């Protein structure tokens, strides 16, 4: 537990103190944009110094404050900040303007993993395996910082031009240390717990690695229909139909991991993270490697190039003060 | 019994 003692330590120091105004948005010059959003858009900047390119959210005030989404952008500054992980997206830059946020985090240049997958139609289980093994990762480090991420969803995941995962969506992200209640995600990952208004733990993390293992290797997610509220049936029913090509490890890793039952689940047993790490599907996983990322990627994207993508008074500013 | 290319597409988020 030195690296979990020593991330602890240097994270609860980081979030006790949260950085801002930590550089100027004039510093960055506007370079084309890569996505917008209802409450804001996402950007690629270039620095003038060495910085050069990077990702940038511009989030404007009365966006979060009309639709009461200010709880969310709140903690999504604040756990970016002050986590420090290879899989996570670095925030480098933030500082807050009369009307506009500013999140200025490393560029991604791979693209989203949902984009490659449906192309290629499937991942090839060691291809799968490759992917999340540095989710299993990335989740023992954000429990053992007591957050759950809730938005696991290939859309969230972006390819590095090392061929690396880099996480990026937090605003459904908060660190609780027993339940919450908020109903946030996608119904395609939704946990049982969450659709039947139970309350729900860290635990619905590792349901949502259980379907995103099952689209890689499927090609698909294992629940679906054409209204949602079917998609919600299938997912409490606790039946699940696997693939011929599966192997037989992958089955009994995903039927643990996507188990209705809240304590006969993965991750969430007395072991924790080490059910998984100790899995006959991860016998060819070296965590060590895959943290220090020497590993031989399985695929590197083609590669600033943006290929694989497709008033002034102060107004609420108060609100936004801790930021 | 079909796999409908709506249920392929890009999934978005919601919040309530
Ligand atoms: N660091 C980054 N590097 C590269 N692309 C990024 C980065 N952050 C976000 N994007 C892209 O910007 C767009 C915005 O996605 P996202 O970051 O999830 O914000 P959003 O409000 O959720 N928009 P959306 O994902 O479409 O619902 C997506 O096309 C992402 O792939
Ligand atoms: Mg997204
Ligand atoms: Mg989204």
């Amino acid at each position: 537990k030195e690296f979990l003692a020593k991330a602890k330590e240097d994270f609860l120091k980081k979030w006790e103190t949260p950085s801002q105004n930590t550089a100027q948005l004039d510093q960055f010059d506007r370079i084309k944009t890569l996505g917008t959003g209802s409450f804001g858009r996402v950007m690629l900047v270039k620095h003038k110094e060495s910085g050069n390119h990077y990702a940038m959210k511009i989030l404007d005030k009365q966006k979060v404050v009309k639709l009461k989404q200010i709880e969310h952008t709140l903690n999504e500054k604040r756990i970016l900040q002050a986590v420090n992980f290879p899989f996570l997206v670095k925030l480098e830059f933030s500082f807050k303007d009369n009307s506009n946020l500013y999140m200025v985090m490393e560029y991604v240049a791979g693209g989203e993993m949902f984009s490659h997958l449906r192309r290629i139609g499937r991942f090839s289980e060691p291809h799968a395996r490759f992917y999340a093994a540095q989710i299993v990762l990335t989740f023992e480090y954000l429990h053992s910082l007591d957050l759950i991420y809730r938005d696991l969803k290939p859309e969230n995941l972006l390819i590095d031009q090392q061929g690396y995962i880099q996480v990026t969506d937090f605003g459904f992200a908060k660190r609780v240390k027993g339940r919450t209640w908020t109903l946030c995600g996608t119904p395609e990952y939704l946990a049982p717990e969450i659709i039947l208004s139970k309350g729900y733990n860290k635990a619905v993390d590792w349901w949502a690695l259980g379907v995103l293992i099952y689209e890689m290797a499927a090609g698909y997610p294992p629940f679906f229909a054409d209204q949602p509220i079917q998609i919600y049936e299938k997912i409490v029913s606790g039946k699940v139909r696997f693939p011929s090509h599966f192997s037989s490890d992958l089955k009994d890793l995903l039927r643990n991991l996507l188990q209705v039952d809240l304590t006969k689940r993965f991750g969430n047993l007395k072991n924790g993270v080490n059910d998984i790490k100790n899995h006959k599907w991860f016998a060819t996983t070296d965590w060590i490697a895959i943290y220090q990322r020497k590993v031989e990627a399985p695929f590197i994207p083609k590669f600033g190039d943006t290929s694989n993508f497709d008033s002034i008074n102060e107004k609420c500013g108060k609100e936004f003060t801790e930021f | 019994g079909f796999l409908r290319s709506a249920s392929l597409g890009r999934r978005a988020s919601f919040h309530l």
